């Protein structure tokens, strides 16, 4: 059993691998959203930068979507996450799902 | 719209909130314009227009999370149709009562039941709770 | 007898039937609780957007879902077995009566002193006197003394039957070549009804039991009257 | 108005389950008490009250007078 | 070898939905009707 | 009999541990419960000096010669009856 | 080619399809019988006749529902279709003997039909107890045709059991242990062991009844020193295992359906589910005399059978809570199959709990041979076994046929059936507590209201049965061909497409040992 | 785009519930079904002997 | 599950036909026997 | 006796398309037709006997 801190660090390291490939990016996110947690901003940050290195803008938006989805009714998680990620979102030019209108049926 | 039947042996696309990054892109065969957009995507995303970012998203994914999670009006059809068929069943029961069943025995006639009821009270049927317990033997009436 | 729209047991006429009523109340509370908890948990599992789809460890929670049902089972079995052994206790009766099942009626024998025997047939619906009960009355009732311990012996002269009186808590199968014993004690005078309780052919539905419980002195008068 | 504080982000499903299993226990406890009053004790009182001053001879005489018996007219 | 694929791995044809409806109606209907006609047979016998 | 269970393919430690904890020890636990329910002393019967019981053809080589090796005063009478 | 394919089959899928067709047809017969029952009881008085014709109907209703609908559908149908696919095997071990297990069933059913057409039928109860079932109270051929019907059904299932055990032990990939096989495969294996051991005892008992009726033996006749109660022991030594046989494949299907539509790769607590099924199977052999608490047995024996029966609640509760824990945390897909399975979990639990009420031999004195027992077993059969059948049918119909159902229609069908079975059977608890006996064509007047309501419920379930037929027609009529399904990584039976080719796994799977 | 349930679901639900209630009420009250309710609070006992 | 569009779509009118035929195939034979019950108990 | 298994192996592995129950030659076909005719005729006859036994007779 690892601390939260050691769990988060493994996942940051995972997504920060410079030559992570597309398969590993998808495996990573698809595995992580199976757990009973919303991933820490430091994890999402590394995953978004992996998307940048893989020239994959759409998956970056999708990752913000599933972060919001994993919070379920806990409406305060996603705005806190976006707040913590706004520097990265600006640097990389990632538009949020809401800014793209992808949050409306 | 009529797809392939080696599909069962190949990775396929799925919109699943717990499988956010499916095995293949939504759009497999890109046009020249779409191919050019993918090239632009290798540059800074800040240089992408909103319309272009949405198009990158729609190349990769079919439905957004909000779209795949939408509620529907199906329950109205299901509940209403079930009530219709349960209603139709009562037509069968009406038919059965009209054409199949004859009269029930004379022991259900009102006077028989009145006498039967007294005889049951006279023998104190269920006197602790069930039946005679609910008769007032002093006041000669049902307990109020 | 049963009455219209009845939901539960006929009112208890014997001490053992009262014990069964209280034991059923206890067990039904547990049945209702477990049923409702399972229904509740189903709704709980189905009403959240939160997910957890990776492997879950089962070991810890399965201690709870074996130990707690084990304790509940013991809490049912303890009063259940107490009543069982109560029913079986030596009680020394003051009267033995035999009943023999037949297709389709019962006969009764009172042979402690006199050699009294008679047949007991359902009253056909077309012969019921006004206010009598369809499918339940007999021509000759089982006259018995109230407030006394009675030994009933049950057998059959043809196929299986079963001799039952629900408000006394009684059901004893009637098996040819076998003499089954049960004990009967009514706390009250009155008329107590039951029905053949093992499928026995054409008129299984139509061979009822009717006990007629009276004070001892009246039972003795009735017996004396049969000489 | 300034910065949002970090909400709980881990174990949300487990937290919901624990809260509602505890709640279900409380309700079960509650209902057990209702049922004992309204059903089990009710029934114990009804039988005890019926019999506490019950006169079986008087009961028989009433039934006998109403003509219910074959053997005692 | 045998035919394979949807509508081909079954002992009845689904080539025509109305012929199929007749078949299925005869199939399930005959099973549902049989106990009523056996009851009538026993009642009529004696 | 095939008993009523049914799990081979290449027998092994895992299966026998499964049997140990899933059948054998639960049965011991059930029998342990059953026995603790039915314990509690039974009335010791009237003493009768039957000649085929409480045999003494030679004193025992311990004690006073007249007590069996696991003598229980509550339930084991001497040839002369229960001790005080 | 048609005769070669469908009469001479040696193919597990086609033989499974034959069983499914046979079981569906039998379900219509059993449904019609159940409606005749509830028509007789739907108002006070007599509709059809006395208890003989009525109890020929009751007896046939039970035999058809158990031997010709549930077991052929679950074991012959889903078992043959799914077990080889789920272990990557190219067919069953004895593919030709498998076809004989199927073709013994139309003759078995014909013998049951014949029993009801000759003389006055076998109005015995599905238990067929002597002396009522003997040659004085049931003279003539009806009961003997019934015995022979059971003999053929018994041989069918015994050979099928031998086939399933052998297939499941011997034909997995060499790396797959028994603890890597899916729970439905486990459930069929355990069911097959119960059949192997229990049916020969039934066969012994009904053969002794045949010789008492025809060769002047007296196994059950006291005039010769025989005992009617011996028959009951022999019958119920089979008949309690038989009800676990009826539900175990259902448990296995429910495990797969709940796992699938919770979006999970695996059921919660796999080894606990295996343990629980094996425990239930074992305990199911040592409890039979709870069908005999009123026959005159000694008190200590009643105490043992009360206790041993109740202990089965412990492994069964593990399965119920494990299904709930499989739902837990799922991305729930509210498919029609999921609705069947959720209805199963709750209604099976109610029926199991009234079974635990009946296990108490003191209370069973008053509840035995009453409608309380009927309520118990129709909750676990009409709302357990049948709900698992309907859930598996709607779930796997696109695999077997290659076509999708209309989900909205299937949900409507579930809704109608749910109302119908509960209206039919819930009031029967009141009828039982208040003393209405089993196997009665008419009842004292006080029992009218709940019999009236119960019969009304039975018509609602009839409307559901009719609608199902229409729904199956609509699917074959419209021909929406399946493309893909989700979760194939943990549902191997789907990975050869819909329907799979006649021969699958000609090249076996690759599974290594790390 | 609107599906079958958007277009018709409101009408199916309203008409279904209306038909079902009306036909069961008719069946229960107008065709001579004998429900045999409790005589408690209902029947006047009448001399029988 | 995903599927191709129906090869031979079944319109609401076709469904009303299939449903009606299906229900009639169950109801009419049983109805005929039950209607004539009295006619059977007298022969 | 001499071991003639190899000649039966050659016979029953001949690539003639015949299923195993017919691969022995014309005798197999005769025995099959006898068996199936007795089975189907016997079954028809059992159906006639049902019809006869289904009504009051003798
Ligand atoms: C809360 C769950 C508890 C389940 C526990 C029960 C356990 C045992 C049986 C477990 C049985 C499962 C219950 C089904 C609940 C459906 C949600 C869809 O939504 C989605 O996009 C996917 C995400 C779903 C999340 C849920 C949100 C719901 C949104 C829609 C509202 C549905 C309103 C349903 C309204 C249903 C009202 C009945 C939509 C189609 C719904 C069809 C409902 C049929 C229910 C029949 C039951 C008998 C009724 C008799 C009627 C006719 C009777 C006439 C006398
Ligand atoms: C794999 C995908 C499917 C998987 C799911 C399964 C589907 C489930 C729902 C199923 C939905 C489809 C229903 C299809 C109807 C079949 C036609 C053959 O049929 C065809 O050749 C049809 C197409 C070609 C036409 C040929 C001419 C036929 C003309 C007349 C035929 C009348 C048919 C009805 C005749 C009625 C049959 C009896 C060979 C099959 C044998 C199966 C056993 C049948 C039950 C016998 C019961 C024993 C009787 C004993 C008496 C018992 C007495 C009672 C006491
Ligand atoms: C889906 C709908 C289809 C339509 C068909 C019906 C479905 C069934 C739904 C029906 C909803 C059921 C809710 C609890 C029913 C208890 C009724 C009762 O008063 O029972 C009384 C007892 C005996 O009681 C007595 O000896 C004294 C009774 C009188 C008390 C004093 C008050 C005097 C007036 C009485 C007024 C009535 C009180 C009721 C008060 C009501 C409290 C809830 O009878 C019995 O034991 C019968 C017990 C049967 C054993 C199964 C129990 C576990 C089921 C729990 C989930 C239900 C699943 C339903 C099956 C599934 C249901 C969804
Ligand atoms: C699918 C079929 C099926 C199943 C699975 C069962 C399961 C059980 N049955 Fe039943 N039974 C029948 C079909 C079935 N039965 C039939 C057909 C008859 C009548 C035969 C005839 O006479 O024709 C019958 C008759 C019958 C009798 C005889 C009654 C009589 O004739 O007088 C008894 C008595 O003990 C009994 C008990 C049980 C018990 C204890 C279970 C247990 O296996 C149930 C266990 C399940 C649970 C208990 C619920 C889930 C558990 C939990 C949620 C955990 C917590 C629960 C507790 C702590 C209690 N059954
Ligand atoms: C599996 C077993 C089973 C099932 C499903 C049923 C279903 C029903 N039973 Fe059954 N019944 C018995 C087994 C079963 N019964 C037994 C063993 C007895 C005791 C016999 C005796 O006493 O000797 C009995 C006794 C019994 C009695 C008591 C008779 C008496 O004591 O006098 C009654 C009365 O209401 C009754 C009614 C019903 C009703 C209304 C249904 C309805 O719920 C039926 C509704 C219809 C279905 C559930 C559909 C069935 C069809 C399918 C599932 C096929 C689906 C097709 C495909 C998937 C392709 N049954
Ligand atoms: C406690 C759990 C069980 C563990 C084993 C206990 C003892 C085992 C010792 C050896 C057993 C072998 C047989 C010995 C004979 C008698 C011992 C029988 C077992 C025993 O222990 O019996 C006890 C008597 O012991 C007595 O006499 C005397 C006991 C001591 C004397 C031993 C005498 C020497 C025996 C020599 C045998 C030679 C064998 C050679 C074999 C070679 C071939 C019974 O006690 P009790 O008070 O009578 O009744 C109980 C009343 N409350
Ligand atoms: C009251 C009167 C009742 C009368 C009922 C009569 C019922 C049925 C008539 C039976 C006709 C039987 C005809 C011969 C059957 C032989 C089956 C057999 O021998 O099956 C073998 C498998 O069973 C095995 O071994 C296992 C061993 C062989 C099993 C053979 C069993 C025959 C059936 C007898 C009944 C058993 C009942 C048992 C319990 C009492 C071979 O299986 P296949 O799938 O064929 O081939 C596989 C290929 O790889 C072989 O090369
Ligand atoms: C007085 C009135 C009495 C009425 C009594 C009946 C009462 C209730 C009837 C309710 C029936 C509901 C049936 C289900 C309807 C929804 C089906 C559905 O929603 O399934 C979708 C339907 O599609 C589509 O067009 C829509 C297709 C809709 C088909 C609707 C057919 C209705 C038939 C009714 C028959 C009633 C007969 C009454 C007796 C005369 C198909 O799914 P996919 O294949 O994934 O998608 C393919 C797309 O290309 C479709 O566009
Ligand atoms: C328990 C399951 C059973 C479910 C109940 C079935 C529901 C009703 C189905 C309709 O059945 C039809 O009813 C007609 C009456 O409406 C009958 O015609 C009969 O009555 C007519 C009018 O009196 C005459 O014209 C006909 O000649 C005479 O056959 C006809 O035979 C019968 O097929
Ligand atoms: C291909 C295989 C198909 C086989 C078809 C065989 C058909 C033969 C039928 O012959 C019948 O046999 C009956 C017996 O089964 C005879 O009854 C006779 O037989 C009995 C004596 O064995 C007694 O009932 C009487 O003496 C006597 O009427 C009866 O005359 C005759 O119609
Ligand atoms: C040992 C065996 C298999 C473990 C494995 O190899 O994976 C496991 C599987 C199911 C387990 C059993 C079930 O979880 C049910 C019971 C749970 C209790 O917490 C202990 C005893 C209990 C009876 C368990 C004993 C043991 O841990 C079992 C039998
Ligand atoms: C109702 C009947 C089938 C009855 C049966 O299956 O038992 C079938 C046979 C031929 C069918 C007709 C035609 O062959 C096809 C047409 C299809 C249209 O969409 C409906 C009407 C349409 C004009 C059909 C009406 C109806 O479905 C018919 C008449
Ligand atoms: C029911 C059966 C007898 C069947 C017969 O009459 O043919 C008998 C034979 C052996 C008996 C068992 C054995 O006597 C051992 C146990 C003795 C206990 O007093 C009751 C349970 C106990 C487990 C018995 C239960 C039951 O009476 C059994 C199983
Ligand atoms: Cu006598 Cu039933
Ligand atoms: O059999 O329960
Ligand atoms: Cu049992
Ligand atoms: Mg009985
Ligand atoms: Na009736």
């Amino acid at each position: 059993h690892e601390t939260d801190e050691e769990f988060d660090a493994r996942w940051v390291t995972y997504f920060n691998k410079p030559d992570i490939d597309a398969w590993e990016l998808r495996k990573g996110m698809n595995t992580l959203v199976g757990y009973d947690l919303v991933p820490e901003p430091k994890i999402i940050d590394a995953a978004l930068r992996a998307c940048r290195r893989l020239n994959d803008f759409a998956s970056a938006v999708r990752i913000l979507e599933v972060v919001k989805d994993k919070a379920g009714p806990h409406k305060e998680i996603y705005p806190y996450v976006i707040q913590e990620l706004r520097p990265t979102l600006n640097e990389l030019g990632i538009s949020t799902p809401e800014e793209l209108g992808l949050d409306k049926v | 719209s009529v797809v392939k039947s080696e599909d069962y042996a190949l990775p396929s696309y799925v919109d699943r909130r717990d499988y956010p990054l499916p095995d293949v892109a939504h759009v497999k065969n890109l046009s020249a314009s779409q191919k050019a957009l993918k090239e632009k995507e290798k540059a800074s995303w800040s240089s992408l227009s909103i319309d272009e970012k949405v198009e990158l998203y729609r190349l990769k994914f079919k439905e957004s999370f909000a779209e795949m999670n939408r509620s529907t009006n199906e329950w109205k059809t299901v509940v209403g149709a079930a009530m219709f068929f349960i209603g139709f069943t009562a037509l069968l029961l009406i038919w059965e009562k009209h054409y199949v069943y004859g009269p029930i025995p004379h022991t259900f006639e009102e006077e028989w039941v009145a006498k039967q009821t007294k005889r049951m009270l006279d023998m104190k049927v269920a006197p602790i709770q069930g039946f005679s317990a609910k008769w007032d033997y002093d006041k000669n009436e049902w307990k109020k | 007898m049963a009455y219209p729209m009845q939901l539960g047991f006929q009112d208890a006429t014997s001490p053992i039937m009262e014990e069964l009523l209280h034991f059923h109340d206890h067990t039904l509370m547990i049945v209702f609780l477990i049923s409702s908890l399972v229904l509740y948990i189903i709704s709980l599992m189905l009403t959240t957007k939160l997910t957890h789809t990776s492997t879950m460890d089962a070991q810890e929670v399965e201690t709870i879902w074996t130990i707690l049902p084990a304790i509940i089972l013991i809490l049912i079995a303890l009063p259940s077995l107490r009543i069982l052994y109560m029913m079986d206790e030596i009680n020394n009766p003051s009267l033995t009566v035999k009943t023999m099942g037949h297709q389709w009626y019962w006969s009764y024998e009172y042979t402690d002193y006199e050699d009294l025997s008679f047949d007991s047939y359902m009253i056909p619906t077309s012969e019921l006197k006004p206010g009598e009960l369809r499918l339940l009355e007999v021509d000759n009732r089982v006259v018995l003394p109230m407030e006394m311990t009675i030994r009933m012996l049950v057998s059959s002269e043809d196929v299986l039957h079963s001799w039952a009186v629900p408000s006394l808590g009684l059901k004893t199968d009637a098996i040819p070549g076998r003499l089954n014993q049960t004990t009967l004690m009514s706390s009250r005078p009155g008329l107590y009804y039951g029905q053949c309780s093992e499928i026995c052919g054409s008129n299984h539905s139509f061979m009822p039991i009717v006990l007629e419980l009276v004070p001892l002195k009246y039972f003795e008068k009735w017996s004396a009257s049969m000489l | 108005s300034t910065a949002l504080a970090k909400p709980q982000m881990r174990g949300l499903l487990a937290r919901r389950l624990r809260f509602h299993i505890v709640g279900a226990f409380m309700v079960s406890l509650g209902f057990a008490t209702f049922y004992k009053f309204a059903v089990a004790e009710k029934r114990k009182k009804a039988y005890a009250d019926f019999y506490r001053n019950y006169d079986s001879m008087k009961d028989f005489e009433e039934m006998r007078k109403a003509g219910i018996f074959q053997s005692a007219k | 070898h045998y035919e394979e694929g949807p509508g081909k791995n079954i002992p009845f044809s689904v080539e025509n939905k109305w012929r199929l409806l007749a078949m299925m109606t005869l199939f399930f209907g005959s099973g549902f009707a049989a106990p009523f006609f056996i009851v009538r047979h026993q009642l009529l016998k004696k | 009999a095939s008993a009523a269970k049914g799990d081979h393919g290449g027998t092994g430690a895992r299966t026998w541990r499964f049997l140990t904890f899933g059948l054998a020890l639960p049965s011991v636990a059930l029998c342990t419960l059953n026995s603790w329910l039915h314990s509690g002393h039974r009335e010791r019967p009237a003493f009768i000096p039957y000649h085929h019981l409480r045999i003494r053809t030679k004193p025992f080589s311990w004690g006073d010669g007249n007590h069996t090796f696991f003598h229980n005063p509550r339930v084991n009478p001497l040839p002369t009856g229960y001790e005080k | 080619m048609f005769i070669n394919r469908w009469l001479f089959s040696t193919n597990h899928k086609d033989i499974g399809t034959l069983y499914l067709l046979f079981g569906a047809w039998a379900g219509m017969v059993g449904t019609a019988l159940s409606l005749l029952i509830r028509a007789e009881l739907g108002q006070p008085g007599t509709l059809l006749g006395d208890d003989q014709i009525y109890n020929v109907v009751v007896t046939a209703h039970a035999f058809v529902m158990i031997f010709f609908m549930v077991m052929p559908i679950m074991i012959g149908g889903f078992g043959n279709w799914l077990v080889p696919l789920m272990i990557g095997a190219p067919d069953m071990a004895f593919p030709r003997m498998n076809n004989m297990s199927f073709w013994l069933l139309p003759p078995s059913f014909l013998l049951l039909l014949a029993s009801s057409m000759v003389e006055a039928g076998a109005g015995t109860g599905w238990t067929v107890y002597p002396p009522l079932a003997g040659n004085l109270a049931h003279a003539g051929a009806s009961v003997d045709l019934t015995i022979f019907s059971l003999h053929l059904a018994g041989v069918s299932s015994i050979l099928g059991a031998i086939n399933f055990i052998t297939t499941i032990i011997n034909m997995k990939p060499p790396a797959m242990s028994q603890y890597q096989t899916p729970l439905f495969v486990w459930s069929v294996m355990i069911t097959a062991v119960l059949l192997l051991l229990s049916l020969p005892v039934l066969a012994a008992g009904i053969t002794m009844l045949l010789t008492d009726r025809n060769l002047n033996t007296t196994f059950f006749d006291p005039a010769g020193g025989g005992d009617p109660i011996l028959y009951q022991h022999l019958f119920w030594f089979f008949g309690h295992p038989e009800v676990y046989i009826l539900i175990l494949p259902g448990f296995g299907m429910i495990s797969h359906i709940v796992t699938y539509y919770s979006g999970k790769k695996e059921p919660f607590g796999y080894m606990g589910m295996v343990w629980a099924m094996m425990s239930i199977g074992f305990l199911g052999f040592i409890v039979w005399a709870h069908h005999m608490f009123t026959v005159g047995m000694d008190v200590d024996t009643r105490a043992y059978f009360t206790s041993a029966t109740m202990i089965i609640a412990i492994p069964t509760g593990v399965k119920v809570f494990s299904w709930l824990a499989t739902l837990h945390g799922g991305n729930i897909k509210w498919s029609p199959a999921m609705m069947w399975a959720l209805g199963f979990i709750f209604l099976f639990t109610v029926g199991g709990l009234t079974g635990i009420v009946l296990a108490n031999s003191s209370l069973d004195i008053v509840l035995h041979d009453t409608y309380y027992v009927v309520a118990h077993f129709h909750y676990v059969l009409s709302m357990g076994a049948v709900f698992a059948i309907m859930g598996g049918f709607v779930h796997w119909f696109p695999l077997f046929s290659g076509y999708t159902l209309n989900d909205t229609w299937a949900k409507i069908h579930f809704a109608i059936m749910f109302v119908g079975v509960n209206m039919t059977f819930f009031p029967q608890h009141f009828l039982g507590l208040s003393g209405m006996p089993r196997r009665y064509s008419d009842y004292p007047d006080a029992y009218t209201m709940w019999n009236t309501i119960s019969s009304m419920g039975s018509f609602i379930s009839l409307t559901a049965v009719m609608l199902m037929v229409f729904i199956i027609w609509e699917a074959f009529a419209s021909k929406r061909e399946v493309l893909t399904v989700d979760l194939t990584t943990t549902n191997l039976e789907w990975l050869n497409g819909c329907p799979p080719p006649y021969h699958t796994f000609e090249e076996p799977t690759y599974v290594n040992l790390k | 785009a609107p599906d079958f349930h958007d277009k018709y679901g409101n009408a199916v639900l309203a008409s279904g519930a209306t038909f079902c209630v009306a036909v069961w009420v008719y069946m229960a009250t107008q065709i001579g079904i004998e429900w045999n309710p409790s005589p408690v609070g209902r029947v006047t006992p009448k001399e029988w002997r | 599950i995903t599927a191709k569009p129906a090869k031979t779509p079944t319109s609401p009118k076709e469904q009303a036909i299939g449903l009606s035929v299906t229900f009639l195939s169950f109801l009419l034979p049983a109805g005929w026997v039950l209607y004539h019950l009295d006619n059977y108990k007298k022969s | 006796f001499e071991n003639r298994v190899a000649e039966k192996q050659k016979l029953f592995q001949e690539d003639n398309g015949l299923p195993v129950h017919l691969k022995g030659g014309a005798t197999d076909n005769i025995l099959y037709r006898v068996t199936m005719t007795l089975c189907l005729g016997g079954t028809l006859y059992s159906l006639y006997c049902l019809g006869w036994a289904s009504f009051p007779h003798k």
